[PDB]
RNA sequence: UUUACUGCAGCCUGUCGUUGGGUUGUGGUUCUGGAUGUACAGUGUAGGUAGGAGGCAUCGAAGCGGGUGCGCCAGCAUUCGUGGAGCCGUCCUUGGGACACUACCCUUCCGGGACUACGACCCUAACUCUGAGAAGAGGACCCCGAUAGGUGGGCAGUUUG
RNA sequence: CAUCUCAGUAGGAGCGGGAAAAGAAAUCAAUUGAGAUGCCGUAAGUAACGGCGAGUGAAACCGGCACAGUUCAAACCGAA
């Protein structure tokens, strides 16, 4: 499915209408200052870790398409609850 | 300055491998490990350290060397039921050290003695060696002495066995006050072995 | 029981310690003799940016030999010599930078001298094996302590609705 | 069920007395204070930990019992 990449929609902050442009999310790579890696490291001995040494598991059949929606005014970004899509385009 | 010499012995074994005691120690090194276990000698080593830690030059104050073997609780793979925590032992240094293995392994080469303090006097890939002060508490001269003669109580037989050297103490957490000594003074049985 | 899950021994290997001395091969560490720096033409080599102008000299300044630093066999440095005037620019050789002998730390200069991480070789003196020992054979390796990754139903905790 | 829990329990080894251990701050506090240790009460199932699950789990302040302070190494002297 194809979204445009920009049109006019509302922004939280301003409180108007103005044009927005949709950008990807991309997911970040986790710190290694957290305290889940802290406690990770902690929990690090011998033997088994806990939930340390879980696998991850499995993936929906189609993940949601993480949009973000950055204000061309003021330069703030929300995200909204995102639609669950296979094939994802920007309309130009 | 006027400093005495123990201060001139203090500072050369302060960074011994930059001192003359780097080449010394090579040289000590191959009498010692041709030595066993426990060895008596005539002088302290490093005399500054035997006399801040309590030796005197007197009858009944022996000092010996002792050696003991480098690395961790050289310890047995359990060979039945384990729950994968207590299963692996290969990492798992003890809780005494090897000072305080020292100190008692020189406790039981003189059973009439008592250890009064150790320390440090050398070490390879394979040992480590310190120097044990021991006192004769049925000796005279120690009754005498108003500053050993504690030692001819009751209280003070078994000393390195009962964790009441200075190394021994600071085995057992009692080397600090305050913050972080909650389970280990008055003594780590006495809070369920939970400090340490 | 196993190519179930999760671990643990054993074993393989890197790193640190044990662990020293020499020989070279690799990086800059640290700096002496030169400021070696130059589209166009130059009386002249920006003598690093410059008090935007102002010092020396027969008690030294050149057109020359393979041109000792260098380089377009020009010219600054007075040098083994012999020839008998290089300026500074308000005539700026209408400037990538335009220029006074004025403490040059700076893309060079290869005495790179001195400590250094990796690698190769040698030595013995630690260390190891043999011997009662003289000593013989190895040798900074191996063993060993620690740590890092691997392999690992050898073992052992379970799960297998 | 694997971290966890059971639990530093059970069990083991060594030492050791009428008690033992601790014990005279490189402490605890907080804007400025207290003043060795032990034991009891409380703080408090709180802070903290934890497949943040099940569970585990303080201390200080404060109120009491009882109160106690000191000895070396060194500087100076040099066998006194
Ligand atoms: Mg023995
Ligand atoms: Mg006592
Ligand atoms: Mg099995
Ligand atoms: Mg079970
Ligand atoms: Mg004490
Ligand atoms: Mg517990
Ligand atoms: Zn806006």
């Amino acid at each position: 499915m194809k979204i445009p990449k920009r049109f006019r929609t509302y922004c939280p902050f301003c409180k108007t209408h103005n044009e927005v442009v949709v950008e990807r999310v991309k997911k970040g790579q986790a710190s290694s200052m957290t305290h889940i890696a802290r406690q990770k490291k902690r929990q690090e001995g011998i033997g088994n870790s806990g939930k340390f040494s879980k696998v991850p598991g499995g993936d929906k059949p189609t993940k949601r398409i993480w949009l973000r929606y950055r204000c061309t005014v003021c330069k703030k970004a929300h995200q909204r609850p995102c639609f669950r899509a296979k094939k994802f385009e920007f309309k130009e | 300055m006027v400093k005495s010499f123990y201060g001139y012995v203090r500072d050369a074994w302060k960074n011994p491998d930059e001192t003359y005691v780097n080449e010394l120690r090579w040289e000590r090194l191959q009498v010692w490990r041709k030595q066993g276990s426990v060895t008596r000698i005539e002088r302290p080593t490093r005399i500054d350290r035997a006399r801040s830690l309590g030796y005197k030059a007197k009858q009944g104050i022996v000092v010996v060397r002792v050696n003991v073997r480098r690395g961790g609780l050289g310890h047995v793979r359990p060979n039945r039921g384990r729950r994968t925590q207590k299963m692996g032992k290969n990492k798992v240094s003890g809780g005494m050290s090897i000072q305080r293995i020292a100190e008692v392994r020189a406790d039981r080469r003189y059973p009439n003695l008592e250890v009064l303090n150790s320390y440090w006097v050398g070490e390879d890939g394979k040992h480590k060696w310190f120097e044990v002060i021991l006192v004769d508490p049925h000796h005279p001269v120690i009754k005498s002495d108003k500053n050993l003669n504690w030692v001819c109580d009751p209280s003070s037989r078994g000393r390195a066995t009962r964790g009441k050297t200075s190394a021994g103490r600071k085995g057992r957490g009692m080397a600090t006050r305050g913050k972080g000594t909650e389970k280990t003074r008055p003594s780590i049985r006495a809070y369920k072995s939970r400090g340490k």
